[PDB]
């Protein structure tokens, strides 16, 4: 619990940080993946610039 | 024979020029397209050698 029972509490505030295990994990799933992602786009572009000169 | 002989010649000769001339064309791109691709390394060096 991030907070004093009963007492008042800002909007979007963070209260229980849940185990974040699978999902800390799981973000790093996309992320190598965007890694990846935009490696492949990295060529690509790459390749477009020589192209293009 | 002599008198047709090279008057054909020069002739195919100069047939010759045109072709390695366009032909040096050829190449001389070539070479452009090599130095470029090396310049912008997307190719070796070698190839422009």
């Amino acid at each position: 619990r991030n907070f004093k029972e009963g007492s008042d509490i800002e909007a979007g505030v963070s209260l229980y940080q849940i185990d974040p295990a699978t999902y800390q994990a799981t973000y790093d799933s996309a992320k190598g993946d965007l890694a990846k992602a935009q490696a492949a786009a990295n060529i690509a572009q790459l390749t477009v610039n020589r192209y293009q000169k | 024979q002599t008198v047709r002989s090279s008057f054909n010649n020069i002739n195919a000769s100069i047939s010759s020029i045109n072709a390695y001339k366009q032909a040096v064309v050829s190449a001389q791109s070539s070479l452009d397209a090599m130095e470029a691709g090396y310049s912008v390394g997307t190719r070796t060096i070698v190839d422009v050698l």
